[PDB]
């Protein structure tokens, strides 16, 4: 069949700047060849068509060029909104394949996160299981270390991160983390304490409440 | 140092053949005509291009684009015109030069009556 | 407006046959083909197949004989089936209109997801999301709820039926050593709208049937 390849695989740029995503065929496309984003959770939408041509309707700093194996597509002034997968796609002969996909996400300035910690719900510890949450919103860059203590012994393993989608307003990310106890267990101890270090804060950031005095 | 696209307007009658002429500084002597048909909404449709590439999906004997020897321009033709074929009509050339630019033709309007 | 909505089970055991519908506003199947294209999870776009204008059909090859997409003008409706389903065919489905003569695709609609499981189906338990230490000298609040142990995705969070949008987070889901998945959806508030504005999200779960509206105020 035909194999469309894109370069990079990911990518990032900071604001402002231009962004250049390529995409090669194997056996020689003409021009029939069409650039999608694609943003979480939503469909692929269009950007290019015919190569160079920029579709209806999408914004001017997104411009296509190439012909026959070598495609770029090229983000002018590449601003926050554009966060996104990339996607070449040619219709030139079946079966209409696809490239694998370039992410791009934007380099950012420094920005640290709001902690918050959230205890269990009073209609959760009946069902004989306690999850007690600590929210990180809207901080600058990923990474971020959140470490779980109660009554300052340190929790190891029995805790999930999930972190959002690079946000299309500010560019930052927010991560939730989930703490899962036995009831036994959560009303065994006291105090809860949330504890995250990230380059945005000066120093680590302990977030805590006590057992039932809610 | 774009293409042209004439005549700017004309008309045909349920039927027969019409035809454009889009002209081009062909300088490289390496470079793809594209021949192409605008919706209302500014949304553009390829018709045809030279030379010519798949009948696989774009398959549509009603649009052909033919080299006159002259070599400059190019026959733009829509065989036994329907009433749905009516409509805005633009060229456009490309040159596989390094750069790969489109160069880009105005606009052109097609009717069909009686 | 030039819309398609896609439709069918959220759950097929291994197989089974898979039949999907895509629903057609705005044009007449007559004059538009219509592809579908499939995306597993956190993997690429996969071209499925295409019924155009006239009728013919064309497939992927690796999907050797399994695919049949078929129309009805009448109902405005596109169908596709595809038969001994694997886990390897759990996607998100799209089906998409191409536009033109020498075409390309334009409009996609919003994607159904499909999940081969022989394992059943569980609805979710949704708990309200509130600091224990109700806010004093901070000026800013932060409200959720936690969506736990359903299967499988995927699951739609609002806040106040939509009318709450800015500055809300909804994490993606997170799979438990239950086997289950389990997200929050979090929504950042002035401390002064505590005690004015009542916060409600609403969950609600397809393949299940779910719907709940949970009050968050503590
Ligand atoms: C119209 O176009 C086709 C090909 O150029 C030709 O067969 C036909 O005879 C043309 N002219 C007329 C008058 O039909
Ligand atoms: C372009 O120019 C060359 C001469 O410069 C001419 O021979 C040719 O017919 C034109 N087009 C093509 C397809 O070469
Ligand atoms: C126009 O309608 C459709 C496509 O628009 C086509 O099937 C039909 O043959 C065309 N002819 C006329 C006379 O409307």
């Amino acid at each position: 069949d035909i194999v469309m390849t894109q370069s990079p695989d990911s990518l990032a740029v900071s604001l402002g700047e231009r962004a250049t995503i390529n995409c090669k065929s194997s056996e020689s496309v003409s021009n029939d060849v069409a650039w999608y984003q694609q943003k979480p959770g939503q469909p692929p939408k269009l950007l290019i068509n015919y190569a160079f041509h920029r579709f209806t309707g999408v914004p001017d700093r997104f411009s296509g060029s190439g012909y026959g194996t070598d495609f770029t597509l090229t983000i002018s002034s590449l601003q926050a909104e554009d966060v996104a997968v990339y996607y070449c796609h040619q219709a030139y002969s079946s079966p209409y394949t696809f490239g694998q996909g370039t992410k791009l996400e934007i380099k950012r300035t420094v920005a640290a996160p709001s902690v918050f910690i959230f205890p269990p719900s009073d209609e959760q510890l009946k069902s004989g299981t306690a999850s007690v949450v600590c929210l990180l919103n809207n901080f600058y860059p990923r990474e971020a270390k959140v470490q779980w203590k109660v009554d300052n012994a340190l929790q190891s393993g029995n805790s999930q991160e999930s972190v959002t989608e690079q946000d299309s307003k500010d560019s930052t990310y927010s991560l939730s983390s989930t703490l899962t106890l036995s009831k036994a267990d959560y009303e065994k101890h006291k105090v809860y304490a949330c504890e995250v270090t990230h380059q945005g804060l000066s120093s680590p950031v302990t977030k805590s409440f006590n057992r039932g005095e809610c | 140092n774009p293409p042209t696209f004439s005549p700017a307007l004309l008309v045909v009658t349920e039927g027969d053949n019409a035809t454009f002429t889009c002209s081009f500084s062909n300088t490289s002597e390496s470079f793809v005509l594209n021949w192409y048909r605008m919706s209302p909404s500014n949304q553009t449709d390829k018709l045809a291009a030279f030379p010519e590439d798949r009948s696989q999906p774009g398959q549509d004997c009603r649009f052909r684009v033919t080299q006159l020897p002259n070599g400059r321009d190019f026959h733009m033709s829509v065989v036994r015109a329907r009433r749905n074929d009516s409509g805005t009509y633009l060229c456009g050339a490309i040159s596989l030069a390094p750069k790969a630019q489109i160069k880009e033709s105005l606009r052109a309007e097609l009717r069909v009556t009686e | 407006q030039v819309q398609l909505q896609e439709s069918g089970p959220g759950l097929v055991k291994p197989s089974e046959t898979l039949s999907l519908t895509c629903t057609v506003s705005g044009f007449s199947l007559t004059s538009y083909g219509v592809h579908w294209i499939r995306q597993p999870p956190g993997k690429g776009l996969e071209w499925i197949g295409v019924i155009y204008a006239d009728g013919s059909t064309n497939y992927n090859p690796s999907l050797k004989s399994r695919v049949t997409i078929s129309k009805d003008t009448s109902k405005n409706q596109v169908s596709l089936k595809l038969s001994s389903v694997t886990a390897a065919d759990t996607a998100v489905y799209y089906c998409a209109r191409a536009y033109g003569n020498y075409w390309y695709i334009d409009v996609w609609g919003q994607g159904t997801t499909v999940t081969v499981s022989s394992a059943s189906t569980k609805g979710p338990s949704v708990f309200p999301l509130a600091p224990c230490s109700r806010s004093t000298s901070e000026s800013t609040a932060a409200l959720g709820c936690l969506v736990k142990d359903y299967f499988p995705e995927p699951v739609t969070v609002s806040w106040n039926s939509g009318a709450l949008t800015s500055g809300v987070h909804t994490f993606p889901a997170v799979l438990q050593s239950s086997g289950l998945y389990s997200l929050s959806s979090v929504v950042t508030v002035p401390s002064s709208s505590l005690g004015t504005k009542t916060y409600t999200c609403n969950v609600d779960h397809k393949p299940s049937n779910t719907k709940v509206d949970k009050r968050v105020e503590s």
